[PDB]
RNA sequence: UCGAUGUCGGCUCGUCGCAUCCUGGGGCUGAAGAAGGUCCCAAGGGUUGGGCUGUUCGCCCAUUAAAGCGGCACGCGAGCU
RNA sequence: UCGCCUCCUAAAAGGUAACGGAGGCGCCCAAAGGUCCCCUCAGGCGGGACGGAAAUCCGCCGGAGAGCGCAAGGGUAGAAG
RNA sequence: GCUGACUGGGGCCUGUAGAGCACUGAUAGGGCUAGGGGGCCCACCAGCCUACCAAACCCUGUCAAACUCCGAAGGGUCCCAGGUGGAGCCUGGGAGUGAGGGCGCGAGCGAUAACGUCCGCGUCCGAGCGCGGGAACAACCGAGACCGCCAGCUAAGGCCCCCAAGUCUGGGCUAAGUGGUAAAGGAUGUGGCGCGGCGAAGACAGCCAGGAGGUUGGCUUAGAAGCAGCCAUCCUUUAAAGAGUGCGUAAUAGCUCACUGGUCGAGUGGCGCCGCGCCGAAAAUGAUCGGGGCUUAAGCCCAGCGCCGAAGCUGCGGGUCUGG
């Protein structure tokens, strides 16, 4: 769960951010950390 | 799979895919239904893959109503063969679905369940889908 | 304002027998002390001296729809109205006066009362017990 | 249920909707006029009105006449209304669909199965004035096997039916658990 | 293209791609450490000698930071074989 | 595979291709011909000795689904049966 | 010697599109119901039950090139009319051609792949590799080149520079160089419609307090205490607190959120659409939308005035073929 084409939230503490022009998924538990590619 | 038990002709031309749905555009049976948004030949293995997905999601529960039926012969020529020498052999069967057709639809299950249940089956299909529930479908009086 | 309608309607009806309607302090209690405070003049006054709390907003509107302003000394903040329709008014107070001094809280926590119509006071609560 | 209508002379139906309105029609024995209603407004009504309850229309003549949808034609794709048929009620006996309110927990459900509501209506003829609201139905007691239907309902005062009446209106069918694949 | 565009493999000589074998950065790890796994960034430079078969390829021997995968008329015969 | 017949593909006149789709013919009948006169089926449901779920019967109901030598189509009981 | 293509009006001939199951077949579920597993079995005389198999038949949903109860648009033909055209018809002399190709649409084949293949109508190329546009380019858009002109109006396509003509005029959108070309699928990107729900008897966020007793709800080989599958699917003291929203214990413990008190004291969350954009997006010599460059545009969408622009059309002069 890091760089996929389908980025979603997985869990209530996951927030969808968008920086550097890309969509990142930010969260407390390090695993959920995602991007898009 | 799912396929006709008898037939007058084993193979049939390809035909076209223009037009709306001709029929089967309103719920009719269950409480929710999956509607097709694009033209396409849905194959028996796709239908099965979706239905199992359904019965698999809500393990032991509700009733699923498969409304499309693969009765059209899909053909294919032997691997690495040239053009000619007659028509190919039947590889499988398909269901000709056009925009608007309510392919599947569930009953006897919680709304939340109907959703995630129909959503998954959508993924198994080769076209865009839309979930719905009984409304102006009361085509009567 | 559809559920708050019933809330006020109930507060008013209850605000009927205004004999010991008082409001003081000793708050920040737990849920274990819930059944506690809810036992004062209930074990000597019965279903006559109870302690009910509701929206200050809706409460300040009740006193208006049935004369009883003056609650300016005591009004703002999180408050409770120890309603006593029966059972000694000064006695149902000699309870909320002890439990408070017991639950670890100085003798400073009484925001005026209205005994059968009459704006009591602050220090005029430390006497309604003694 | 109040829904307003308006008259139509004879200009491109495609325009009416390309605007925001829903073309339609009114009729019965006498009278039959091309009319229309605001789409977004007619929907909000129909959602509850359906064809089970009487939709009271209006018009410029301030004549609030009672009616009920005879049929609504859809767009197939886009799936939305495209035209409605309003049936103006009179005094004469008329056939309509009265909603079956199946109440109760069938023994077959708690046990094993789903209550497939084969028929959530039943065309019955009656008097406009005397139009039922819902024909209740006794569902408790229905087990996994077959199920009650048609000739098994409490038909209100002056409300018989235009059914078989063998037409099955409901049936409890066992639930689908695990274990599949038959073509080995 | 048949009034001709020489065809496999090797040798020679390179040059490009990146979907990266090593090396360099980094995220997650069922990452204690050390050693791994996986994904993202990154070709600048590297990417061994042999036994067998015409072999490409593979299978072995012995090493290695690694013994990458492809394109260039399956690169390259008016360059060789 | 090569001639002939039926249906489709053939885009509502006719025609229309492919190593397109699916079946037939290379006979037969002296009565299966001509004419005159009569007759009407298949099934469905009853009731029926042997009687399959159709032998032949009887009673309703039944416009043609039966029949017409053989493919298929068209046609047909106000008969071509 | 008016009969031609084409067209108007009549009359029919027809079964494609579409649609629909009445026929032939195919169909999912349900009802009812011959059978057949088989089931209580009083045992031959029937019998009764069956979340299995399952006829025929009815109901709800559909499917067809070789199905049709039905059925267009059109098309065919005849009659009456227009129609003087390098129209037609008859007889004879000379042929060439019998490898076609691309595009559009309707079918087959194919894998609804092919600058593929085979037919049908049409059209271009062929023979218009003559001219304008499309960067270049037989067949895409424009248009049928007799010759001449240092004149004019247009077509497609254009009007910032290359490059002839608006750095034209009003209203919007986009922020990526999208524009300058890929999908499913993602996402608090932007802008615009909706429709509901909450809120000055104080919502939304944040913060403060509570977040309890029924009891660890019953059920499990280990145990399962709100957090593995069910029945009943509820009670209690209540402002309000579930037989529980995640995190977490082996299990308890712990931290939480559902709900409301209270501060604060103006808006705030839900989903359905539409426009344009983001990611998804890796291939081989050196890159680029033709180039330069372009951001209230030199992009996209919608109005408007005006120009440029062919060998098309006018104007002027000339030649030639027919007919009068
Ligand atoms: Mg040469
Ligand atoms: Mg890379
Ligand atoms: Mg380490
Ligand atoms: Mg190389
Ligand atoms: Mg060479
Ligand atoms: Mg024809
Ligand atoms: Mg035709
Ligand atoms: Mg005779
Ligand atoms: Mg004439
Ligand atoms: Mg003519
Ligand atoms: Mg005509
Ligand atoms: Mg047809
Ligand atoms: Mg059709
Ligand atoms: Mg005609
Ligand atoms: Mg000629
Ligand atoms: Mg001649
Ligand atoms: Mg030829
Ligand atoms: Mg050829
Ligand atoms: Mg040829
Ligand atoms: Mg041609
Ligand atoms: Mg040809
Ligand atoms: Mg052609
Ligand atoms: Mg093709
Ligand atoms: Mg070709
Ligand atoms: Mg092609
Ligand atoms: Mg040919
Ligand atoms: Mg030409
Ligand atoms: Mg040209
Ligand atoms: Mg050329
Ligand atoms: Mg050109
Ligand atoms: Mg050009
Ligand atoms: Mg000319
Ligand atoms: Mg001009
Ligand atoms: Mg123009
Ligand atoms: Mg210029
Ligand atoms: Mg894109
Ligand atoms: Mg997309
Ligand atoms: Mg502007
Ligand atoms: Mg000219
Ligand atoms: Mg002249
Ligand atoms: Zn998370």
């Amino acid at each position: 769960m890091k760089v996929r084409a389908s980025v979603k939230r997985i869990c209530d503490k996951c927030k969808v951010i968008r920086r550097h022009g890309r969509v990142y998924v930010i969260c407390e538990n390090p695993k959920h950390k995602q991007r898009q590619g | 799979m799912l396929m006709p038990r008898r037939m007058k002709y084993r193979k049939q031309q390809r035909g076209r895919l223009k037009g709306a749905t001709k029929g089967g555009d309103y719920v009719a049976f269950g409480d929710y239904g999956l509607v097709a948004l694009e033209p396409a030949w849905i194959t028996a293995q796709q239908i099965e893959a979706a239905r199992v997905a359904m019965v698999r999601h809500f393990r032991r529960g509700g009733k699923i109503f498969i409304r499309i039926f693969p009765d059209k012969p899909y053909t294919k020529k032997p691997l690495e063969v040239r053009m000619g020498k007659g028509k190919g052999n039947v590889e499988g069967y398909v269901a000709v679905v056009k925009p608007g057709r309510v392919m599947f639809e569930v009953a006897g299950v919680t709304e939340e369940q109907a959703m995630e249940a129909l959503r998954i089956a959508g993924h198994k299909l080769p076209i865009k889908t839309k979930i719905v529930r009984r409304d102006a479908y009361d085509e009567a009086q | 304002x559809x559920x708050x309608x019933x809330x006020x309607x109930x507060x008013x009806x209850x605000x009927x027998x205004x004999x010991x309607x008082x409001x003081x302090x000793x708050x920040x209690x737990x849920x274990x002390x819930x059944x506690x405070x809810x036992x004062x003049x209930x074990x000597x006054x019965x279903x006559x001296x109870x302690x009910x709390x509701x929206x200050x907003x809706x409460x300040x509107x009740x006193x208006x729809x049935x004369x009883x302003x003056x609650x300016x000394x005591x009004x703002x903040x999180x408050x409770x109205x120890l309603x006593x329709x029966x059972x000694x008014x000064x006695x149902x107070x000699x309870x909320x006066x002890x439990x408070x001094x017991x639950x670890x809280x100085x003798x400073x926590x009484x925001x005026x009362x209205x005994x059968x119509x009459x704006x009591x006071x602050x220090x005029x609560x430390x006497x309604x017990x003694x | 249920y109040r829904l307003k209508a308006y008259y139509r002379e004879g200009e491109k139906p495609s325009a009416l909707r390309r605007a925001g309105k829903l073309p339609g029609v009114m009729y019965n024995r006498h009278l039959n006029r091309k009319v229309y209603v605001d789409l977004v407004e007619f929907d909000k009504v129909f959602r509850q009105a359906s064809i089970h309850h009487v939709i009271v229309l209006e018009l410029p003549d301030g004549q609030s006449l009672p009616t009920l949808v005879r049929q609504v034609n859809l767009d197939k794709r886009r799936r939305r209304p495209e035209h409605v048929d309003f049936f103006v009620l009179s005094d004469e006996p008329v056939e309509m669909y009265v909603p079956l309110r199946f109440v109760g927990t069938p023994a077959g459900v708690r046990a094993g199965g789903v209550l497939q509501e084969i028929h959530r209506d039943i065309l019955v003829k009656v008097s406009p004035r005397n139009i039922p609201e819902f024909i209740e139905v006794d569902v408790s007691g229905l087990e996994i096997g077959d199920s009650l239907h048609a000739s098994d309902l409490k038909l209100p005062p002056g409300v018989e039916l235009a059914v078989s009446p063998e037409e099955t209106i409901a049936a409890v069918v066992p639930p689908e658990d695990v274990e599949k694949l038959a073509e080995e």
